[PDB]
């Protein structure tokens, strides 16, 4: 056994950023083709359905919800199919665009740089009060808690973090 | 919403989870279309986890934390509901978060329950039973539940009820997801004598669980047991 | 069901030092130290049993003195060696906690990885003999502005000194 | 010293390595008491590595580099010898380095070769055969040899000859170490749009290998096969 990492495909893709590079192009492509075939099987199941069970919705309604979910194409006869380019865009959105690393950048917070976490420090917090945490700025409110992520610093903004 | 708001059977109600055997109804809040919040410790979705006591054998992780009283009073449940809703609003306030939440809402578990190919039928485990004001109940489809942690209070995760034996989370169908989460705790990490001690913003933690949830709702998740080794450049 | 995490070696963690040395728990650290203290006692005992030497390259007194110096053995008036617990602990600490990669980075004042684990693929051809490239005193960060922000080690800024393989 | 300097049998000589079967003598330089430098690719110290060709099955590491011509000419061997000597001077220029190098010189492999308890005897593999001007040889104890890399040119390591089957590196005795190293290459790493692309200072790499060597010379190394798992805080 060598030294190194033990990592999960699902975690690496969910965190994104730098770690996503540990999944090789081949495996990325194999996964994508696999799920493209799963989506085609959903389109095929929909196309066979001519009636709907239960009274909670009409078939047309339910078919439309799944055309919208999977971004299926529909021809003039009502048959669905999976368009490769629409699939690729959606699959990219769901596995490479929606990532923890991308949200860090949108929130403009300081965070870990990998999903792996060996820290032991855990804190009780209280985010309901706007004096502690806002929708707009999180802990880094606009006192000097908005510079150098001081709102996230557990020493500087110690009142907001009680160690367990 | 506040925890003490009266039930209406529509967005505030006592509910039961299908397959959660003999459970007493728990109060739940539909904070948005297809998404509900249940301010209770999760003693329901894992048949092997029916109580809040530490395990016989200690979990092999860097840190765990037990307190069977956490999330037991109305005041704590109000604060949990308000904290979770505030994190949703924070995610929704970003273009990326609005996109992700829209994808979640559109990600209705596929109706793959028919054994006859000419009929379309729901998979009834992608539902919750919503008790109405008159005492009756209605089976309602949902995509996502945010629920309190189980015994280990700082263990957050996205899971199906029980285990995904039918591979709904990996076959394109998708299934209703439960995120065990608490907005009342957060992990610390070291970064940058001059090593600053920081805390993870819980909106990022929730977003991570929401990402797992969308993979699992679109049926494109990769089995969490699929792990591989990456060797180091030895020296 | 395998978890995510690190697969790490005691020898590497102790050699690199710094933050990674914390992955070895106090118990294991103490168990290794006692084990090597017992090995040192076995060397002292082997020396005390030896009354002659094989070969003609050295005398027995010379060899005993060299190993008394190597292992910092105490020697009584009869010439018997023993291992002193406090001298051992200081020596063992020097060798395993003072001489570390992390402690060298700090002395050289260079920029370096923060863990022994390395998954990089970038490797460069370098030429350190020329003092215009690399000095004994300063490494690549010579006193042009190669001495600020580790610019001497920056492969873009000091690109002439690093040719990617 | 320069590569073309004439032999004297004392600090510049052609040498052979004990147990390195039918090897042709190689030119070696004693840059300091107990420490030699051999500007040759290491086809000697691993019986299973007698040439410079890439392995049949690719090594499972992030990066490897093969070039059977590297370190084959006098020029390259002069530059290698001078590069290593300069890195030793850099380490020695620090208080920590001066201490480390002193500990290495004092760390003579124990004379634990005797099967008779009343007699002290050398372990004859802790030596090299030093060819003299007259063609004779002298078996000389040494502590450390810095030698060029084997087939993979960027693989640096501290090793015994072959494998440590008597456990001399871990039983308090110590044994002669060989550091496979090249001062001609160095790895890059990313740090701090604003990510700096930096290179490891080879003196640090050499220091890391010297730290292995001192553990192994004092017989307090831990087996490199002794690895353990550290689980992550999953979420
Ligand atoms: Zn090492
Ligand atoms: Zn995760």
């Amino acid at each position: 056994e060598m030294s190194g990492l033990e990592v999960s495909f699902e975690e690496l893709r969910t965190f994104g950023g730098h770690d996503a590079k540990f999944i090789d192009s081949l495996q990325e492509n194999e996964f994508r083709l696999y799920y493209y075939n799963k989506f085609k099987d959903v389109a095929s199941t929909l196309n066979k359905a001519k009636s709907i069970i239960g009274t909670t919705a009409s078939l047309q309604y339910m078919k439309n919800v799944f055309k919208e979910k999977y971004l299926l194409s529909e021809d003039t006869s009502g048959k669905f199919s999976v368009d490769k380019l629409k699939f690729d865009k959606l699959y990219k959105m769901l596995t490479e665009i929606y990532t923890e690393d991308n949200f860090v950048n949108f929130f403009k917070v300081i965070n870990r740089k990998t999903y792996l976490n060996f820290d032991k420090a855990v804190f009780r917090i209280n985010i309901v009060p706007d004096e502690n945490y806002t929708i707009k700025d999180g802990f880094n409110l606009k006192a000097n808690l908005s510079t150098n992520f001081n709102g996230q610093n557990t020493e500087i903004n110690s009142r907001n973090f009680t160690r367990l | 919403m506040a925890y003490k708001d009266p039930v209406n059977g529509v967005d505030i109600a006592y509910i039961k989870i299908p397959n959660a055997g003999q459970m007493q109804p728990v109060k739940a809040f539909k904070i948005h279309n297809k998404i509900w919040v249940i301010p209770e410790r999760d003693t329901f979705t894992n048949p092997e986890e029916g109580d809040l006591n530490p395990p016989p054998e200690a979990k092999q992780v860097p840190v765990s934390y037990y307190d069977s009283t956490y999330l037991s009073t109305d005041n704590e449940k109000d604060n949990y509901l308000k904290g979770v809703t505030k994190l949703f609003e924070r995610i929704y306030s970003t273009d990326l978060g609005r996109m992700l939440l829209t994808s979640i809402v559109r990600g209705i578990p596929f109706w793959g329950g028919s054994t006859i190919d000419t009929e379309l039928k729901v998979i009834d485990t992608n539902c919750i039973n919503v008790i109405q004001p008159d005492g009756s109940y209605r089976s309602e489809e949902l995509n996502l539940v945010i629920i309190g942690p189980s015994a280990d209070i700082i263990q957050f995760e996205c899971k199906s009820f029980g285990h995904d034996v039918l591979n709904l989370t990996r076959n394109g169908y998708g299934s209703t997801q439960y995120i065990r989460f608490s907005p009342d705790f957060t992990f610390g990490f070291e970064e940058s004598l001059g090593a600053g001690k920081f805390a993870t913003d819980p909106a990022v933690t929730l977003a991570h669980e929401l990402i797992h949830a969308e993979h699992r709702l679109y049926g494109i998740a990769i089995n969490p047991n699929r792990v591989f080794k990456v060797n180091t450049n030895a020296y």
